[PDB]
């Protein structure tokens, strides 16, 4: 039940911070991300991105040590990690199903992060058994 | 992924680890049959190698984390499966990307009247030239040099010609119809 | 008269009096742009002499009051003007006809996708290699080494492709339909 | 029949009642050794066919009823027998014509000194190239591309040189002499 | 003016290496013009020509949301170069896009380039105010 | 810059303000004489096309501000100035390169005696080949298919042979030494 | 002096005083038209230099006061005047031959039917192909690749064919005959 | 006896008593393997005949007592064994002279840097094509159509490139060097 | 004139069909102008047309011994023909030899045509003298 | 005996009227007949051209039925029919030959016709066993 | 001169003989210009033609060393030929190397050519010392 | 001891004679004698060049027979012949050594000729025993 709560504005006001302080480029990185145009259903959508969004801050987002940024990773990782008991498990099938290889700025890609911890912050407080959905259809369906 | 006859394509793979680009020796193969490997070019702190054979066919180029290989213009033989092999120290990830090449269907349509023992009989043929699947139907296998593929059908009509008369062509899920009307005497 | 592209044709002249034949000079001409006119062979008593660089490629015979020229295998180059010239001592007769060679249209249809801008603009090609008047026009030229004439036309259809569409080819009177139907993507 | 090479020749066949032409059944073929038939071209009501292989060299056409068989231009390989076949229903006659042709034979004379050990013995050289049956002769085989018969001789003439000499060269009926007569110096 | 030995403080190094180390990691590389050592090793000409190309970078190039902490800081920074033109002499216009070269460099390490600068300037403004009145007009003219 | 021949080389430029990258209009040039501009190929959106004549010659790929021309294989007729143009609007800037293809020098040593009026003065040969700037010269031009140049100088040598004899052949600043030692006799 | 084609052939020159033979510049030259002079080859000291054109067709070798220049395989081209020059010190004589070369001629007869108006007039033909004057003439020019001349005459003969017919041809001095007897039919 | 390729050579033979020269019948031989001999030409009264093999290459002519054999263009063939047979009557003296043809050594150096991993291996090349002969040597086998022979070596050298760097060819007794001195970059 | 209506009689039909029967039958084809009916089907016009052509024919094309039974038939033909010409009514000259065509045809097959353009003129004759005062030169033109 | 009158005029009547009924044409056609060049006997080549005609007059001479001319071909090969027994048998090797193709006009072969019956009767009237001569080497010779 | 009958004696002829005795026998053949027997036969002729001929080798072609016997011979033979110039008339001078050819024979050769010349030389000079008076303008015409 | 007088001024006399009488040419005969430039040791090479001149005299020198240099050269033979007597044998290795072909003028040669018997009878009448010298060393060093 504490799902309801785990996620906490202070977490996205860290990450919010962690964007804006980011210089704006062109550069352009590779991220495997949930494809949109054949997962549109809200629940599994995020579903499936949890194990990614873990993913991605545990090998892509690094910074120097011991910097705020740094720390604001650690403590999303560590929120990432008490959220594991939220998510049910559904088919081994499906990993890597509903997922595309993104080419883009590092600044869209932290933007999807903070999308995802913003909207499953919503569901889950309207409803913290929410994510104990069964997707395999919608997963199937791609 | 796929692309047509003579166009640009490019392949990619990625180190997992945003932070490294350059340090990760990267190396194309392609997969010909039997599982064999046919190294295509190597990578290395920006400096790229290509073996002569794929030279100007292939290029090797990087961004960040992301790595390309382009095929500058495809043509039939690329169709198949690539492997890329990756490498930081002792460890290493390989990707495989497969790259369907296609020739958009030519189909073809002429005729020409029999000279014995009457001009009676009317003989239609029909002809595509498409990869990798060509298929060709009247409505009642030849390989070319770009490694492309030729088939066709002829239909026999008796006086008097029912004509309009109909062939199908298509390759897999192309498709296009040719139409015989008329005659220039009858 | 007319013929098709590789097929035997006869040309004919005759003399008026139907009494005679063999008595008649007969000789043959293909003739060439202003009139010009080139010999192609002679007949006089059933005694026939093509002259070589036609030898093989027409013949001259006989029967009764009429004569005719053999065109063995028509060729493009054939299509034209003929006069045959017929004499009886200081008596001559010129009579004209003309051979109208034909090649059965070939009509061909393929596409492509732009390479740019972007791959959003496919462009379908029609084709169509006939003679004497090969013609192609979309529904809403190159001289060939055999001598015949092909043309094309091409139409870029935006996405998205509003398809199928249709290309009539014909030849004079001869007539022939291509439709794109789908794309591969 | 007999014909000369290059020239137009025609060899006849006819059908016994006059009444008819054009409905009959022509066709004419080549006899080939081992009595082989190969298909020259056929004609019924005045359509005529010639196969592509004879195209050019041969044709046919008609006249009441009496039926032609054409050369164009006659080469060697078409010496032989040839074979007119006419039918009228069920029934059907056959007609053989021998067509024999003829190469007008070429008679050369030419001579050389020898060079050692002495330039006394003079050798002439007499070569006639004709068909079908070449001979060559002083008075004391190769083939050509046109299918024709080259033979020669030569005769060797030691000091004094016993001028003039002959040669008679010859085909079958046909004759000719060649007469050396006098060399540049002596 | 006497006041150029105290305009940089340890404020504006401070917000600088704040924007360094708040910067995440990555392997791409960016385009841009800077002072080629190997043609201009002369401490304080060196550092005479970086501050234009300084003054440019930090316009066009270090760019972040509005009203952003850094992009505070960018505009701190902003402000000293402005400050600080008074206290670099007029050499000459032909030189400038001279000893200059491009730089193909990940932005961690241009950042670092930044910084270097603003600390050496600051030292030597710090040692001598009147440093950078120096004309390096033969300096600059080596370069090839 | 510069780059051996047959060696893969990359021309670069960018787009001053970081931000942008894929809105560039990208489009580059090879600089015939007289400044001629023949167009090489185009990029927009990470959408490239190379003009058929260069494709397998010539590629265009990005990295963030950056845009590269690479040379797969450089060839002599590549050495030249080159230009890339960059669009965003109605703004457009033009950037200047110039490739130096070099071909590693070739030098080639080779004697023979006179032979008329006495066979007493034996004449060397030195011989280099390179690209751009061969040059031989002993001490005391064609143009090949290829492209490079060949240039040679031949020495005297009347009896007594005063060997050994030596010569310098270098482009630019690459060099070479021959020294011919003794003849057979 | 004269040879036949092919054969080996020798002309000659001498220096008038007998006591010297080696000390004398030998130079001989092919003389083109225009008296035009073509350096073939030069000796002195008994050391001979052919110039490279020439090489292997010529050759230069001496036997006392005496020179020769050897032609060892004379084609067409050979025929005509050759010069030799000898120089002692400031005096130099100028000696000159002419060397004729011949083609033994080659007499040869064949014979063809009208074909037109009728099969009647039997047309012999006689064809001598010699050099360096080839004549044909019957009894009551084109050059050839070796560099020899061939001429044909051509005889009518309406029916009744009066044989046998006979053609002479000849060479200058040279002569040989020819005679048709009899047609096939 | 010794010439260089391309050069005009004479070998010599002669009649033991002097007051004789036409009178012998002179032959020349090319003394294949295997002891062969092959006639290049035979002379007698001064009537010379060279067989047409060799015509051109060969010729033969007198002076006196003494019989040249004359090679207008010496060839890498041509070295070996001759041998001139001289009969008078029932009598006949033989003799042998070796002909060595030499072809100038040519030697050539040239280098190209790795394109991988990097451009740090500078291979330096060294070349000598001579005859009979050639050897090549660095300081830390090809058969021509012309008939000579090429032979190379190469040199690897990883940076620091330690130059200058020197070759050593030789054919036989001749010899000659090749130094590299300096890359373009470094 | 009104005598038109009876100068074709049966005598000249029989003289005409005896001539046909006398003929042997042969395979032997011969060439001739005549009316072409693909492009003239109007029967007045096509006859008015056909009767200058069958006046040509007889002439130089019908042709027998002199004196002969059938060489006299062929006389009284021509008589008749040259008789019928003032009951015939000239149009133009550009027509003549249009709606006209080569035919290689049998002589029995040349003589029914004969036989059948004197019959049907005869009937048509004998039904209105007048008939063939009729302008064709539309029908005529239509040829191409 | 009868042999001498067999032939009548009123049949080389009936026959030259069919000749000048006869259309003149061009046209020719083609049959076997006597050559003259080889054979110029007038007995033996009346002889040998005797069953020439009767051939050519059975497969040739074609009218419509019951056509004036019909009736004379009937006539006339009724006649040859009583003239078989005026014929002694020769050799049958001699059969095709001293025999030529003619491509001729109906009208030339027609003149052939009469000019054998003429000429036929002629030489019956003068010696009614003309025709019993052994013509084997006349027939030999061609 | 009547003399010229005995001008010539056999003192001459025979260190003549003795020279060519003396000479050693070899292969070797030389060049030299004389008279062609086969344009020119008559005797006298011949020898008035052959005569300046035999001036010019005893010239230049017959040369041995200083003061040697033989030398002494040729000298003798020389005066000889100077004195006998005043016996021989002149023809033309259009004639001088015509009727002349090359030979290329042995030195013995040679000189039994002049030994020849001297002996019917001086025979016919005995016979009639006025003999080489003759014309023969004729004789050297027919040379081609 | 007779040796060192065997050879006579008659006979370099009627040798010079023979010399003098010889006509100047420009033409070249071929015959073997001793190299100069491998041996140069006077004794040793008049020692080797005696056998030379004895074959040279024999079959080279031919004039018409009883005329007087012909029996100068038979003069010059026999005391070839006696002077057989006055040198010693050395190698039969060495025959063929140390010798050359010569194309020159015969006056040349009758020159290196009277070169060898006028210096052979110097040497001798200094030494008599002087060609008994072993050569074979400086045969050897050719
Ligand atoms: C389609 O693309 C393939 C590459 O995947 C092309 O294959 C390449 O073709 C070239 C030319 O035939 C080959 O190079 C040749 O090498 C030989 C020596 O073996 C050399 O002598 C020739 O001058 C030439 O350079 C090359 O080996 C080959 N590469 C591979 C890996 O197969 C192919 O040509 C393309 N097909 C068409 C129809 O264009």
């Amino acid at each position: 039940e504490h799902c309801s709560h785990m996620i906490g504005n202070g977490h996205l006001k860290v990450l919010q911070q962690l964007i804006d302080s980011q210089m704006e480029t062109s550069c352009q990185i590779a991220f495997e991300f949930v494809d949109q145009e054949q997962l549109d259903d809200p629940v599994c959508y995020l579903k499936k991105a949890f194990f990614l969004v873990q993913d991605i801050i545990d090998e892509t987002m690094r910074f120097k040590d011991n910097t705020p940024n740094a720390n604001a990773t650690e403590r999303l990782q560590e929120l990432s990690n008490n959220l594991n008991s939220c998510f049910t498990k559904d088919y081994e099938e499906q990993n890597k199903a509903c997922v595309r290889t993104f080419h883009e700025t590092p600044l869209q890609l932290l933007e999807k992060i903070k999308n995802f911890f913003n909207e499953t912050k919503n569901l889950l407080e309207k409803d913290w058994n929410i994510f104990t959905k069964n997707c395999n259809n919608s997963f199937a369906k791609c | 992924v796929t692309a047509f006859l003579g166009e640009r394509v490019t392949l990619t793979s990625y180190w997992r680890r945003v932070s490294l680009g350059p340090e990760i020796e990267v190396s194309w193969f392609k997969l010909g049959p039997g599982e064999e490997q046919v190294l295509i070019g190597r990578m290395h702190h920006d400096v790229i190698f290509i073996e002569w054979p794929f030279r100007g066919f292939f290029d090797i180029h990087r961004s960040a984390n992301t790595f390309f290989l382009v095929v500058t213009a495809a043509n039939i033989s690329h169709d198949g499966n690539y492997l890329c092999r990756m490498k930081l120290g002792e460890t290493e990830v390989t990707k495989q990307e497969h790259l369907s090449v296609v020739k958009p269907l030519t189909l073809s349509v002429h005729s020409e009247r029999s000279q014995f023992p009457d001009f009676s009989v009317l003989t239609v043929t029909c002809t595509v030239n498409a990869f990798p699947h060509p298929h060709v139907q009247w409505l009642m296998v030849m390989k070319e040099k770009d490694g492309s593929l030729s088939v066709a059908v002829d239909l026999s009509l008796p006086k008097p010609w029912h004509l309009p008369v109909t062939c199908v062509g298509k390759n897999d899920k192309e498709e296009a119809h040719g139409v015989y009307v008329s005659g220039y005497l009858s």
